[PDB]
RNA sequence: GACUUAAUGUCACGGUACCCAAUUUUCUGCCCCG
RNA sequence: GGGGCAGAAAAUUGGGUACCG
């Protein structure tokens, strides 16, 4: 006739359903689903606010399941007095099915108490199922029960108004993946709850009877789970902040809207998101990256006037104004705000429809098939539970994907992939993630399992099933609570080797080297030697690396955990259940029994001694070792590697453009993260550098679809309806120790093809990893192949593998001109034995073609003759643009693909200047602002960048294949844009056709087919000596000002002249005994000192070419080599004369898809000899082949010309007029000035023009 | 006019997928195109699309609900939302009226079919009467062209199925070139009430019904009305629903080269009304006795034709392994017939008779039936050459061999008590295997059962009395799969004796060692391979590994043997050299075939394939026991070759389940599958 | 004590938010006349 | 008599997935 108090409490995330009573329950299926789940009921009317209860029905089941279980462990009684079987069944004839009906087996035992049981007299068995009592399935009145449970309030700590299910609950959408697809089936949703602050419920059970007292309170603390979470059950005796941030992020839009850019909005947000990374120091003491000093503009974004003010100061504002809702909510909110007025700005705002329907299944009831199914221990049985604590640990970036926010709302954007946390934004390993991972792992283990079946009256007898209703999990949280890492992820277009439209998105990992929690529980009677197994595959020792795959992201290699710290404990449930009762099974308490030791454990509670060992288990190795087998390699790189990043840029100091991508690393030793961040080349990369190689050696690229599809790509890289059979990891940089500064600032700019000089906006750095020949760096790599792969498949694994080795695919960006080139690669020795056999199985050329030199200015007369140091190139203005643009996504048959090794030797002085040390050599602290340097070099190895000889071959290619100005500006003086002609207007888009040098060169949105890699120094004397200088090397150059086409064009019917080029002189010997007269009478800010190579020094560079037509590798082998006594300019200094080189080829490789052919010298005069016939064909006007027979190449080939390489005394006299006489450097009587040579009176005009465009006209006595 | 020309080029792709001579494997990308771009018009003009346009998305949704296949026994909820979304999408239309006379028409065809087909795939969100109601307003709005529209002949037979009187259409509807078979017959039942005409069209139906896969719909519509006119307590549905199951049967003889079968789930009640339908020519009074046991002999017939094929599902069909490169262009030709016909619906050695039984044998044939709910036993006999029948009850005996199977494979040795239960039911419900005039004493019995009975001891059997006797100790018992897996001329021929091993946790040391083991693959460690190297059909073969149950593609069940093991194709293609030999497996029936959770299954295990290669007899367990009494099966095999296996089975103690229930556990586990 | 359970019968610890995609393409640290 | 340029143009997401009598 008492009452009990009971408090529930839980431990988990619970989960939460609407109420409905018993047929709006049966209208709708998630309260058909959720029927085991706490039920809200909404409060007062809006659909806002309400409270949450459990029903004492369900914690009646759960009580009688305990009572239950508890006899049947202690055959049929408890303490001394038997109870029956009891009555499960009821018959439809005398009244009606108790409103839940009943799937799972009934535990029974031999029976025997003396009698049956009546109303006079029953077992505590029979009084606590509530057989013989007054009230049954219709309610009346609170009393006459025997045993009575009433519902559950949520305990709410302290009275408020109504609590709100925003506040308590937050949805989330579950999954169902299929084994053999690899892929998901369908989904559901469901309400979690919050446990830390609503995880308390209050009840009362009444008792009329004290004969089943002991039993019920026995088997109150026996309760294990409620509610989709564990429990204990005992016995008691902002929305004001977001609309000032929406206002301040329309002024900011308006403000960059009226400044015409917008665009950058978009990316503005994106690092407003990172500034989550970083504290508010980088807000308050300035942190922000800066512009380039003594510039008027600021930075590239952070110094945009937004009212008057630049937008890091009105950012401090915005951040002073809200200091009180943390910063990472602040730039979140303020990151978010940025993005949605900008995708309201631009006018499309994702509807995403989906057609057929949205595959959201919940189970559901059949009729009839009401079964009852005894189940009988035996006698002698021994029943035990086994308790694994242990710790998982990320050996890689993980990813637990989750929806969007603003769809987890339980009563009714900027990043494409979140991951999941909690209310503290700590991350969080679901319990539903390891139970499907468990129960995935125990199907490899048995070899067999089923399909999940939602609708179901008999339970699956399988064994995976079997030995999964025994396990219990629990869901883990770890102690971090730092942001995630944003990483961005294209996609390729393998037509034109160009990102696609659509195809930039970003995802959110979580830190390496991260640790949660690990309990798993098995009650039974003998511990399964597939779980043991399981348990080994997934954690790691000496030499083995776990296996436990987690998570949604496995085929980039994202979620692979490793078990450490495993402690198993037993536990007696035969002789010991009350020692259970007590200690409540351990269940939140699994934290202390990690930190433990021996002489603490519990009464009943002993360490588990006999567990198997990897090797004795039968089920692994033999199902679980065999499933992954590890390939790991080192790619050895000799040239800068650049995977550029672009957003962190943004947002550190340094002002530059393009740096390495860095990695987050999280150390369990101490709770920090890592000082410094390890450089990587991502997972997403390398995985696309394979599926790239394959799919072009294979042809499987040039599909247009892959839906259905059963290709050999789609089979081993997987597709839509697959998952992927290989598993790629990130390559990590290992000898990042052995460099000093190993990050290199390499500097380039844009040249204008008719001023000659840089053009406007156009100038920009990059930040590399300093690779060099002879210090290369190396990346240890990693990837899982799934067995069941065929002896072809793994061909082409290793193929493609060999085509990195051979240096086909380069790393990261900038590739063309010589970036993250692949030197080499190593397979260490775990790889297996047919992959490392497959992997281990795989004169003096000359042109002698001779130009006749202009032979009226030097050969007539010697060196009484000034020439002006550039003239200009016009053709006939008529391009030949192809519309049948060739492809990347196949090695073509007919085209030719490989390598040219040369070699260049300058025939004069060398100027590359090394921009990343304004210092240099020394010399500023004598004198402020000048500006001197060192030769281009990394790690102390003399190099030309690939950048230089591109930009060199390619001029000269445009002009001898009269294409289109590449690089051209239109500004100030009409403008320049109106005298070019429309057919000398750079290429925009593949719908006019491309240019030749266009065509093999690239675009914007065509790749080049031709790369250039850097030029490394061999033989020869260096640094040119001269005495008075403070450097033995290192002569000062004079002034160098920017071209004004003004000369060029006066008078404005004048149409522009053509291609500037630059003649061969040995003028730098003026400069060179010059010296003493350039420090003074000449202002130190003016010039530069620069240091200089010596004549005669040999470089040593390849170019690599892929589908190439043999006339266009016929028309490249002429440009790097056009004959005798015709040389390239290169460098700093032009116009005084450095920098003329000489290009011999050494070799020629072509290789096809398998070999690596020699192509001897007769070869490669049929290229040249089919390259000339194309220029004639194009020319219009139809042996060794004479190039000067065609008017435009005469023309370029007498301005690349060298007078002075056979013997020739001819040495010419290359120089520029002194403005004004009484200027210094005047000729004594000379009357060369441009006061004398521009005046419309002396020089006429049209005579200017003709002699600009005629080269090597003389120019002092001016014919 | 954007409109105009999306709506046309729609249009086009429509009609193009809407072609019986295009792949379905082309007609769902090209649908799903043309639904793609109808999509997006909608996206970007939300409320402003014409009906013309509404009636394109909903022919499309129709069209996309046509080619959405059952990947099981279910239907799929893909094609009850694209008819759902076609009905609302064509609802719109119809709120868009005023338009075109000729639109209304189309409008209300198109709702009228997408509605029938709701009804038909879902009763309980389409009702009848709402059904009715639409079908009603479609010939209000003038949809009786019977002869340019096929879709009109549908509706006019949906309404005379539902009940309204069309006797003013019905000069309309024959005269058609459109009509078939089976909408003239159920225009002659359902309007004119002409049994006379309506046989002569019925019987057409059934001999068109010969040629046509069974993934068409014309069988669902002919099973649908055989059901119908049993359902009313016609005259006719007995005689229709024999003729089409022996449509069937000779449909079924035409199938790809496997014992493979397309899944409807018509096509077990067809078998359940024709069985019921001989067995109502039989119980009802017949004068002659030689109709009658030619009767009780069709009964037998329909029951072995039913269990010969197992019929697989879809998705286990596209999971199919890969062997015997022309078998896989023969599967695949039977995949793509059986998908093309459903789609073209809606786009417009020897067999041993059963008399040919050796001399003192008695067959007893088994079936399930569904539909009523009973079991029946048909009895042969050769000596009398009588043919009888008998009925039971199977639900309380499919609860105790569930509760069985639950305790077994909780507590695989001390499941006994439950066994001697299932044992004691069994031998309850089925009382006519101990009484003389059904099966005589001393009489060898082979048993051809059905459904889960084919996991139930049969020789175990307990009579239903105090000092209860076992069934196995007056009679050798003999099983079979189905009656058309027996043989003739079993011819061993050679006296090899071959042994085959794999695991080594069974301590078969002292039996390896042995003398009498044969010069060829005795192995320790066998493998595949050498289970395809037996030259030329040894007298015993003896396979001891353990067994691997794939638990949807009884095809994906395999023997652990060494480097993967050999399968259930594996065995069907590769070894040719076991003609006529006894096979001994150590692998058990529960490791071999699926836990079931239906009353109904049809899982062949290896033993099948071994009796298809040629083996004259394979001894297995039902269950698992330890390896000393396979030892024990095996060397007094081996000793004595020619004896029968009850006698062992009553030597060993079999008979002491009240003393020792282990024991009677481990006895009566021994199964014999084959036909001397 | 309503909101808010029905009592001789709840496997929801009966279900991984899963699959597919290379931050990449093009660019000489260069250069003279108001 | 004197220094400029110091990044520009695109892509900033698209789709897919409902075994369970
Ligand atoms: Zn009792
Ligand atoms: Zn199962
Ligand atoms: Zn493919
Ligand atoms: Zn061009």
């Amino acid at each position: 006739d008492m009452n009990i108090t009971v408090e529930l409490t839980f431990f988990e995330p619970y989960r939460l359903v609407e109420w409905f009573d018993w047929d709006a329950r049966k209208k709708s299926h998630s309260a058909m689903r959720g029927q085991a789940f706490a039920q809200w009921t909404w409060k007062g009317k809006g659909r806002t606010a309400g409270k949450s209860f459990i029903t004492g029905t369900l914690v009646r089941s759960a009580v009688i399941k305990a009572v239950e279980e508890l006899l049947s462990l202690n055959n049929g009684k408890w303490e001394g007095v038997p109870c029956c079987n009891g009555s499960f069944q009821t018959d439809e004839s005398k009244g009606k099915k108790p409103s839940f009906l009943r799937k799972r087996h009934t535990l029974q035992w031999q029976a025997n108490n003396k009698n049956i049981c009546d109303k006079e007299e029953a077992c505590p068995f029979c009084i606590l199922l509530g057989r013989f009592d007054n009230a049954g399935k219709v309610h009346e009145r609170n009393k006459d029960y025997d045993i009575h449970f009433s519902n559950f309030d949520l305990d709410h700590k302290q009275e408020k108004n109504d609590l709100r299910l925003v506040d308590i609950a937050s949805g989330r959408i579950l999954n169902r993946v299929d084994f053999d697809t690899g892929k998901a089936k369908d989904y559901f949703r469901t309400w979690e709850a919050d446990y830390e602050t609503y995880g308390t419920y209050t009840g009362r059970i009444t008792l009329r009877n004290e004969h089943a007292k002991k039993l019920l309170l026995a088997s109150l603390g026996f309760v294990d789970k409620l509610c989709g979470a564990l429990c204990r059950i005992e016995v008691i005796k902002s929305e004001d902040h977001n609309d000032e941030l929406r206002k301040q992020a329309e002024v900011i839009v308006e403000a960059f809207k009226q400044n015409d850019k917008l665009e950058k909005i978009r990316i503005l947000a994106d690092a407003i998101r990172t500034l989550r990374l970083h504290g508010e120091g980088v807000i308050e003491k300035d942190e922000l990256p800066d512009g380039k000093e003594e510039r008027d503009k600021g930075h590239h974004l952070w110094d945009i006037k937004v009212q008057g003010t630049a937008l890091r100061t009105k950012l401090k504002e915005l951040w002073q104004s809200n200091k009180d809702i943390g910063w990472r909510k602040f730039t979140e909110m303020l990151g978010s705000n940025l993005y949605l007025i900008y995708k309201k700005e631009t006018g499309g705002v994702s509807t995403r429809f989906r057609i057929l329907g949205d595959t959201e299944y919940y189970s559901k009831d059949s009729e009839g098939s009401d079964l009852f199914i005894p189940v009988t221990p035996p006698e002698g049985i021994e029943t035990k539970e086994w308790i694994i604590v242990g710790r998982l640990k990320a050996a890689t970036p993980f990813y637990f994907g989750v929806q969007q926010p603003s769809d987890s709302i339980p009563g009714k954007e900027h990043t494409s992939f979140n991951i999941l946390l909690d209310k503290e934004n700590r991350y969080r390993i679901p319990r539903s993630a390891l139970r499907g991972a468990l129960r995935r792992d125990l199907r490899t283990a048995f070899g067999s399992g089923c399909n999940v079946s939602l609708g179901g009256q008999i339970l699956c007898n399988c064994k995976v099933c079997i030995e999964m209703r025994r396990i219990t999990l629990k869901d883990s949280v770890s102690d971090f609570s730092e942001p995630p890492e944003i990483r961005y992820r294209i996609a390729k277009n393998p037509g034109t080797a160009t990102v696609e439209d659509g195809s930039l998105f970003d995802i959110e990992v979580g830190p390496e080297g991260l640790t949660f929690p690990f309990v798993l529980r098995y009650r039974g009677h003998k511990f399964p030697e597939q779980l043991s197994s399981v348990i080994r595959y997934w954690e790691e020792n000496d030499g083995k690396n776990g296996m436990a795959w987690l998570g949604g992201l496995d085929s980039t290699g994202k979620g692979r955990f490793a078990l450490k710290d495993i402690k198993i404990f037993e536990w007696d449930l035969n002789q010991k259940i009350n020692e259970y009762i007590k200690e409540r099974g351990m269940r939140g308490k699994e934290k202390e029994l990690l930190e433990m030791g021996e002489s603490s454990l519990p009464d009943g509670l002993i360490p588990y001694k006999f567990f198997e060992e990897r090797e004795c288990l039968f089920p692994y190795k033999e199902n679980l070792k065999p499933q992954w087998s590890e390939v790991q390699y080192t790619i050895e790189v000799g040239s800068p590697l650049l995977t550029a990043d672009t957003i962190s840029a943004l947002t550190e100091p340094g002002n530059r453009d393009a740096i390495a991508y860095k990695k987050r690393v999280y150390n369990d030793g101490n709770n920090a993260i890592e000082p410094e961040p390890r450089f990587a080349v991502k997972s997403e990369t390398h995985r696309g550098i394979f599926r790239t190689a394959v799919g072009r050696r294979t042809g499987d690229l040039g599909k247009e679809d892959h839906e259905d599809c059963t290709c050999d790509m789609c089979i081993i890289f997987g597709n839509e309806h697959e998952s992927s059979k290989i598993r790629f990891e990130d390559l990590e940089l290992i000898n990042g120790n052995e460099f000093e500064k190993l990050e290199k600032h390499i500097d380039h700019v844009a040249i204008d093809r008719f001023t000659g000089g840089a053009l406007d906006k156009a100038k920009f750095d990059t930040y590399p990893l300093a690779g060099s020949p002879k210090k290369p760096l190396k990346l240890k790599g990693r990837f899982w192949i799934k067995k069941g792969f065929s002896g072809d498949h793994k061909l082409l694994i290793t193929t493609a593998l060999s085509d990195i080795r051979d240096g086909l695919y380069p790393l990261g960006s900038k590739g063309g001109v010589g970036y993250g080139w692949v030197a080499g690669i190593s397979i260490d020795d775990n790889v297996p034995d047919d992959f490392k056999e497959m992997i281990n199985k795989t004169g003096p050329i000359n042109n002698d073609y001779v130009h006749p030199g202009h032979q009226s200015p030097k050969q007539d007369h010697k060196n009484k003759n000034i020439y002006y140091p550039h003239y200009f190139l016009d053709s006939g203005s008529k391009v030949y643009r192809e519309k049948d643009i060739i492809t990347h996504e196949e090695f073509t048959e007919e085209l030719l693909s490989g390598k040219i090794n040369c070699k260049l030797e300058t025939l004069t002085p060398l100027i590359i200047p090394d921009t990343s040390d304004e210092n240099g050599l020394k010399l500023q602290g004598n004198k402020p602002g000048h500006k001197n340097y060192k030769f281009f070099n990394i790690n102390g190895e003399l190099m030309i960048p690939g950048s230089e000889l591109r930009g060199m071959l390619r001029t000269h290619f445009e002009a001898l294949t009269k294409s289109c100005f590449a690089i051209f500006g239109e500004d100030s003086t009409k403008t320049l844009g109106g005298k070019l002609d429309k057919a000398l207007h750079p290429c925009t888009g593949l719908s006019d056709g491309l240019c030749p040098g266009c065509h093999l060169f690239g675009t914007t949105d065509y790749k080049g087919r031709v790369k250039f890699g850097f030029a490394k120094y061999e033989n020869g004397p260096e640094w040119l000596i001269t005495r008075g200088n403070n450097p033995e090397r290192s002569l000062t150059l004079g002034v160098l000002e920017s071209p004004r086409p003004a000369f060029s064009i006066p008078d404005d019917e004048s149409e522009i002249p053509g291609r500037k080029f630059y003649l061969h002189h040995n003028g730098w010997r003026i400069i060179r005994q010059k010296q003493l007269e350039i420090r003074e009478t000449v202002q130190p800010e003016r010039n530069v000192t620069t240091e200089v190579m010596d004549k005669g020094n040999v470089f040593s560079f390849d170019v690599r070419f892929e589908n190439l037509r043999e006339w266009e590798l016929g028309l490249l082998l002429q440009s790097l080599d056009p004959g005798k006594n015709i040389a390239h300019k290169l460098g700093k200094g032009k116009p005084y004369g450095f920098g003329s080189v000489k290009i011999k080829i050494d070799s020629l490789h072509t290789f096809k898809i398998d070999k690596i052919k020699r192509v001897p010298q007769s070869d490669i005069r049929e290229y040249i000899n089919k390259g000339y016939q194309k220029l004639i064909e194009w020319s219009g006007n139809n042996v060794l082949p004479q190039w000067h027979v065609i008017p435009h190449i005469d023309k370029l080939y007498k301005l690349l010309w060298v007078p002075f390489l056979n013997d020739s005394k001819l040495e010419p006299d290359v120089r520029y007029p002194v403005l004004n006489e009484e200027s210094k450097g005047y000729i004594e009587g000379s009357d060369y000035t441009y006061k004398k040579l521009g005046d419309k009176d002396n020089l006429p005009y049209k005579t200017r023009v003709k002699g600009l465009t005629t080269p090597w006209s003389p120019w002092n006595p001016f014919q | 006019t954007r409109e105009d020309i999306d709506r046309k080029e729609a249009e086009r792709l429509l009609d193009e997928a809407f072609n019986p001579r295009t792949k379905p494997v082309d007609r769902k990308k090209i649908i799903n195109s043309a639904l793609k771009i109808l999509i997006g018009l909608y996206k970007e003009k939300k409320d402003d699309l014409t009906s013309a346009s509404f009636i394109s998305i909903a022919r499309a949704y129709y069209l996309v609900s046509i080619t959405i296949l059952p990947k099981g026994t279910t239907i799929p909820e893909k094609k009850k939302e694209a008819l759902r979304k076609g009905i609302e999408f064509i609802d719109r239309a119809i709120n868009k009226f005023n338009g075109s006379i000729l639109d209304s028409q189309r409008a209300f065809r198109i709702k009228s079919v997408l509605s029938i087909e709701f009804n038909r795939i879902d009763r309980e969100k389409c009702d009848n009467i709402k059904l009715k109601n639409l079908l009603n307003e479609a010939v209000d709005k003038g949809c009786t062209d019977f002869d340019t529209y096929e879709w009109d002949i549908q509706i006019a037979i949906r309404l005379c199925e539902l009940g309204v009187d069309m006797e003013g259409h019905f000069d309309n509807l024959i005269k058609s070139n459109k009509a078939n078979d089976l909408q003239k017959a159920k225009a002659y039942y359902f309007i004119k009430k002409d049994d006379h005409k309506a046989k002569e069209h019925m019987d057409k139906c059934t001999a068109s019904l010969k040629y046509t896969p069974c993934s068409h719909r014309l069988w669902d519509e002919t099973v649908g009305f055989i059901e119908r006119l049993k359902g009313d307590s016609s005259t006719l549905w007995r005689d229709f629903a024999i003729k089409t199951y022996r449509s069937c049967r000779v449909q079924e003889k035409e199938t790809g080269t496997l014992r493979l079968r397309w899944y409807w789930s018509r096509h077990r009640v067809l078998y359940d009304m024709a069985f019921l339908a001989v067995k109502e020519q039989a119980d009802d009074e017949e004068p002659d006795v030689n109709v009658k046991q030619a009767k009780i002999k069709k009964l037998a017939e329909i029951s072995d034709s039913l269990k010969s094929r197992f019929s697989l599902r879809l998705s286990d069909m596209e999971k199919m392994p890969k062997s015997d490169d022309e078998s896989n262009h023969e599967f695949k030709k039977f995949l793509d017939k059986c998908v093309t016909a459903y789609q073209d619906g809606y786009v417009i050695a020897k067999l041993l008779e059963l008399t040919q039984v050796p001399e003192g044998w008695v067959v007893v044939h088994f079936y399930l039936n569904k539909l009523e709910g009973m079991g029946n036993a048909i009895v042969f006999d050769k000596c009398a050459n009588s043919w009888q029948y008998k009925e039971f009850q199977y639900k309380e005996l499919f609860e105790v061999f569930l509760t069985w199977q639950a305790n077994y494979n909780l507590y695989k040795e001390n499941a006994a008590e439950h066994l001697v239960t299932l044992c004691k039911k069994i031998g309850e419900t089925m009382p006519f295997l101990f009484c003389d005039n059904f099966i005589p004493n001393g009489k060898d019995v082979l048993f051809v059962p059905h459904d889960f009975l084919h996991r139930l001891p049969l020789h175990g059997s307990i009579e239903n009395k105090t000092n209860g006797k076992l069934f196995l100790e007056n009679h050798s018992c003999c099983y079979l799969p189905a009656w058309s897996f027996a043989s003739e001329k079993e011819a061993s021929t050679s006296d090899e004796y071959v042994l085959l091993k794999n695991f080594d946790q069974g301590h078969f040391e002292t039996l390896q060692n042995n003398q009498i083991w044969g010069t060829q693959s005795v192995k320790d460690g066998a493998s595949s391979d050498d289970l395809e190297n037996i030259r030329n059909n040894p007298r015993l073969l003896t396979i001891l590994c353990h067994g691997e149950a794939n638990m949807s593609n009884p095809f994906r069940s395999m023997l652990k043997l060494a480097n993967g093991g050999i399968t259930y194709l594996e065995i069907l293609n590769s070894v040719k050299g076991l003609k006529g030999s006894q096979v001994i497996l150590g692998a058990c029936e529960t490791d071999l075939v699926p836990p079931l959770s239906d009353v109904m299954d049809e899982h062949y295990s290896v033993a099948t394939a071994l009796l298809l290669i040629g083996a004259a007899g394979v001894v297995g367990t039902m269950w698992k026991v330890r390896s000393n009494k396979t030892k024990s099966l095996i060397e007094w095999k081996l000793e004595n070759i020619e004896y029968k296996l009850n006698e062992w089975q009553k030597e060993t103690g079999g008979a002491a389940y009240k003393d020792h229930p282990p024991t009677f556990y481990r006895s009566i586990a021994f199964r014999s599958i084959g036909f001397p």
